[PDB]
């Protein structure tokens, strides 16, 4: 009953911060009042201890404790949610923390991991903690209705727009023949991480980027020279992954049913991403 | 036989619409659902009727049917509406399933920790909670707004109600004890004596399911009638297929489900049948 959890860096679901000089985490409260739970979890940094707290880091303590299990928190090695790729050929392989998971180097994936049937047909994922969709961001002044915005439909390097790679945005784009001009645009600039895109945005190395709203839109209240555009243009989840032997599946979803009842998702959300208008 | 299901469903416009038979055959968009209808209020006698139904759940039937391969027989529920508990029995929808009556229950049925632990729910293909309408100008977050978890802390105090006795007023009576008393005085005998109230100015909010609301809100002569932003939904959670518990369908049905989100067949039908002209 010791957890191997695998996470990813993503504000504001899951922070990641170095140690204090004695390798604990130094104590915070949040913006309210309320004590900032971290726990030690491992990464790249070599690998070594950092600290990681966030929407997500919570809901793993709310689980562990309800469920009575133990954890130890690991940070994704590559760095990348998880696609399923041809290797060399053949065979096909996951990467990310789909990978991690289905390989055993994680037991269960607590991160803004988004459902849909592309995983699902290898994982279990709970029900939903977190419903959102897929918007765009751009630099305030930049004028895109949104996902049909023509210099998005007819691409061109005049006008560029990526997502982050090896994620569910990506898959998306790829699934759909009718969105293969969009794609053949995008792969040429996909970005490492959220965090890289978004920069580039502020950099205006990058002209829109596509990624979930749930960040995108704290980000947009923390960076006002940032902004989304065109509301939700897809709607989606995040579940917790586990792997379908898993002996966990059923109470970790009943947990997460109940905490949406009970007013814990919502105590979350305005921890960590709700957000005050520019 | 194994591949013909016994599935029962539940008449709600427009998620399932029933009509009568013509040429003795359903055409058109419906299909056959048959309704055990009884021969007076002081008797369990009663006679099979063959009916035609047709809806947003109903194509969402009919996808189902033709992706996974099944053939079913169409009921309707005559014992209850969605599924309640009463003296330790479940009855309507939630009943049929656990009972064994139905193999599966298609219908505007809500996802919750308390029927989740009788029977199984395929992911959700509709989103929604707790949400809550105004008339446009009026001003409130969601649930937990302090507007209405304290009205007195404000001048004029808000006038706002819910339908007694469903599961919106269940969850603020349990969340929100002060709030559930206050609002007793204000509740409305249904949804449309609720929007009148709203147009009329004797009620300035009214509290209620995001799916119902956000129909409603979208066929508002005037369009005048408004609800809070997805991203203030209390209780987030969707509409799902209930199915018995381990049963052999499931993983199909989320599959199957997933992809036709995935597609944008999910979108298609909500423009078609939920999405109005606000
Ligand atoms: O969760 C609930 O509260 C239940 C149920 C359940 O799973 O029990 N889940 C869905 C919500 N709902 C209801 O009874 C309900 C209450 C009112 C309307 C509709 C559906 C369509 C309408 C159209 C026009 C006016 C009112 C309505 C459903």
């Amino acid at each position: 009953t010791r957890l191997k959890i695998v996470t990813i860096h993503q504000e504001p679901f899951v922070y990641v911060k170095p140690t204090m000089s004695d390798g604990t985490c130094k104590e915070e409260f949040t913006v309210n009042g309320d004590p900032v739970k971290k726990v030690i979890c491992t990464g790249p940094n070599h690998t070594v201890p950092q600290c990681c707290y966030g929407f997500c880091i919570d809901l793993l303590i709310k689980l562990a404790r309800t469920m009575n299990f133990t954890y130890e928190v690991h940070l994704v090695a590559d760095g990348k949610f998880g696609t399923q790729e041809r290797v060399n050929s053949n065979k096909k392989e996951w990467n990310g923390m789909m990978g991690e998971l289905l390989s055993g180097q994680a037991d269960m994936i607590v991160a803004p991991l988004t459902i849909n049937n592309e995983r699902a047909q290898y994982i279990e994922f709970s029900k939903p903690f977190k419903y959102q969709g897929l918007t765009i961001l751009v630099k305030k002044g930049t004028r895109i209705t949104g996902i049909n915005d023509p210099r998005l439909r007819n691409p061109s390097d005049k006008f560029i727009y990526a997502t982050v790679k090896q994620s569910s945005v990506d898959i998306y784009f790829r699934r759909q023949v009718e969105l293969s001009t969009m794609y053949r645009h995008m792969e040429k600039h996909n970005y490492e991480s959220a965090a890289e895109a978004i920069q580039a945005v502020r950099d205006n190395k990058l002209h829109a980027f596509i990624w979930d709203s749930a960040v995108l839109e704290f980000e947009a209240s923390q960076k006002c020279d940032l902004v989304t555009t065109g509301e939700l243009f897809f709607r989606s989840g995040f579940g917790i992954g586990m792997r379908k032997d898993s002996p966990w599946k059923q109470n970790v979803s009943l947990s997460i049913l109940k905490s949406h009842e009970n007013g814990f998702m919502e105590d979350l959300d305005k921890t960590w991403v709700r957000y005050q208008e520019c | 036989d194994d591949n013909h299901l016994s599935i029962v469903t539940l008449e709600e416009a427009p998620f399932v619409i029933v009509e009568d038979i013509d040429t003795e055959t359903c055409v058109r968009n419906t299909v056959p659902c048959r309704k055990f209808v009884k021969i007076n209020n002081s008797t369990n006698e009663g006679m099979n009727v063959k009916k035609c139904c047709k809806g947003f759940c109903i194509d969402i039937l009919k996808k189902l049917s033709r992706t996974v391969k099944f053939t079913y027989d169409l009921y309707l529920v005559t014992n209850g509406k969605h599924g309640k508990k009463v003296n330790n029995v479940w009855n309507g929808m939630i009943g049929e399933v656990v009972y064994q009556r139905a193999v599966m229950a298609v219908g505007s049925l809500t996802i919750n920790e308390e029927r989740s632990e009788v029977v199984d729910f395929s992911v959700p293909f509709v989103e929604t909670g707790i949400s809550v309408m105004v008339s446009r100008g009026t001003q409130v977050t969601g649930l937990s707004d302090k507007k209405f978890q304290r009205p007195h802390d404000y001048s004029p105090p808000f006038r706002f109600g819910t339908v007694p006795n469903g599961s919106t007023e269940r969850n603020i009576r349990n969340n929100y004890p002060y709030m559930h008393q206050y609002m007793t005085r204000f509740n409305q005998r249904g949804v449309e004596d609720a929007l009148v109230s709203l147009k009329t100015g004797k009620l300035d909010a009214f509290i209620y399911d995001a799916a119902v609301l956000n129909y409603k809100a979208g066929r508002d002569e005037g369009c005048k009638l408004v609800t809070i932003g997805s991203g203030y939904i209390f209780a987030t959670t969707g509409y799902g297929i209930a199915l018995q518990k381990g049963s052999p369908w499931k993983r199909q049905i989320d599959l199957a489900l997933l992809q036709f989100v995935g597609d944008g067949e999910m979108e298609e039908l909500e423009t078609l049948w939920l999405t109005g002209i606000c």
